[PDB]
RNA sequence: AACGCAGCUAGCUGCGAGAAUUAAUGUGAAUUGCAGGACACAUUGAUCAUCGACACUU
RNA sequence: UUCAAACGAGAACUUUGAAUCGGGUUCAGAUCCCCGAAUCUUGGAAAGCGUCGCGGUUCCGGCGGCGUAAGGGCUGGUAGCAGCCGACUU
């Protein structure tokens, strides 16, 4: 007749909310003779009182959408609203660029490819902005050591 | 002298030897064993810790600390404590867990008080 | 806890006036000998057989045991 | 001033862990809402009053 | 906000259903009670948690079964090669 309380406790047995708790509507008689935690705990075991399962919230519309927006579908000039900076900072940019280049000065210098007084020229340049990417570096050197192949024959 | 600062001798002090006591008798202890224990408690959730605990549940004197309660309940029982657990009811009450040792049990004794 | 890592050690500690029992669990794959002692729980750790039954032959007298398994 | 004290008691009142009172004296069969307890009433005692003994928590 | 049911003399409004740490323990207390530990491995799987069952129906708070187009990186030896891997962008 009075179910407050059996809710409450099965909640607190089950450890979830109060909205997933589910009494028996049939059987209410026995669930209202329960008022102890002992007495819940004999009810969920007998399958009168059981969790329901949760609310469903499927990730499947958005995990499809990623994929066409993994392919630039939804990158338009009309889906943008914050700024190019706001989206991509500059800042980070540059930084990925001085680390990835640097890299392959240090690489190139300890595989003997080109030696300190060039990678200090190098290192002073990266800085400078000169290069780009990879790429544009790394025929650099290879112009570069062509010359200086060429001074010595 | 070498330090230019005056400090004050120190003087003989007498113990004090008075001609008369100012009190004829010692004040009796009027808070004694008896006193510690008013009496036993028989609530509902008291009688799951004489069962599963071990412990009594007793009232007593609010002006009673825990090594006081120990002492009153073995001289009063004829038993051995373990530890006391104490707290002041909202109506102005201490209450008073006491948990005995493991070789006494409290079925037996709660039943020598007639408690249980 | 503490970890006993080689036998001799073991049965030393397992003399001592504190220890109160050793208990004896069986795993998949060792055998764990743990004695409770008056500050720590000290635990040896063998990882073959045969070595668990002839150990449990060489138990102090007198000092209680307890198997898990 | 505070806090406690009655078999059932919140206030008022009285009292102070001896806590709606102890002792003693006078008096002399009750108290009372209920119950219980009383009660040769001198081979000496309920109640009430008096009050000089004792006691009087922070 | 609606439908149905229950209790009830009575229902828009009540209830149910549908739209110093770890672990346990109460109706109401837990770093305080109980147990166990103290001030990658021991702790430790025994616990706990998921499911699948067996007992019992105010007693069992008892048992078991399973599972826990362009932007880069790495690896092995002509201006790199070869392979593999990886987001977010323009």
């Amino acid at each position: 007749s009075m179910l407050r309380l059996q809710k409450r406790l099965a909640s607190s047995v089950l450890r979830c909310g109060k909205k997933k708790v589910w009494l028996d509507p049939n059987e209410t008689n026995e669930i209202a003779n329960a008022n102890s935690r002992q007495q819940i705990r004999k009810l969920i075991k007998d399958g009168l009182i059981i969790r329901k399962p949760v609310t469903v919230h499927s990730r499947a519309r958005c995990r499809k959408n990623t994929l066409a927006r993994r392919k630039g579908r939804h990158m338009g000039i009309g889906k943008r609203k914050g700024t190019a900076n706001a989206r991509m900072p500059e800042k980070v940019t540059w930084m990925r660029r001085m680390r990835i280049l640097r890299r392959l000065l240090r690489r190139y210098r300890e595989s003997k490819k080109i030696d300190r007084h060039m990678y200090h020229s190098l290192y002073l340049k990266v800085k400078g902005n000169v290069f780009k990417n990879k790429r544009i570096l790394m025929e650099h050197i290879h112009k570069l050591k062509a010359d200086k192949a060429r001074k010595k024959l | 002298r070498t330090s230019p600062t005056f400090r004050r001798p120190k003087t003989l002090r007498l113990r004090r030897q008075p001609k008369y006591p100012r009190k004829s008798a010692p004040r009796r202890n009027k808070l004694d064993h008896y006193a510690i224990i008013k009496f036993p408690l028989t609530t509902e959730s008291a009688m799951k810790k004489i069962e599963d605990n071990n412990t009594l549940v007793f009232i007593v004197d609010v002006k009673a600390n825990k090594h006081q309660i120990k002492q009153a309940v073995k001289k009063l029982y004829d038993i051995d404590v373990a530890k006391v657990n104490t707290l002041i009811r909202p109506d102005g009450e201490k209450k008073a867990y006491v948990r005995l040792a493991p070789d006494y049990d409290a079925l037996d004794v709660a039943n020598k008080i007639g408690i249980i | 806890p503490r970890k006993i890592e080689e036998i001799k050690d073991f049965l030393l500690t397992a003399r001592r006036k504190d220890a109160k029992s050793v208990k004896i669990k069986k795993n998949k794959d060792n055998v764990k000998f743990k004695v409770r002692c008056s500050r720590y729980l000290y635990t040896l750790v063998i990882t073959d057989k045969e070595k668990a039954e002839k150990l449990k032959q060489s138990l102090p007298p007198g000092l209680a045991v307890k198997e898990l398994k």
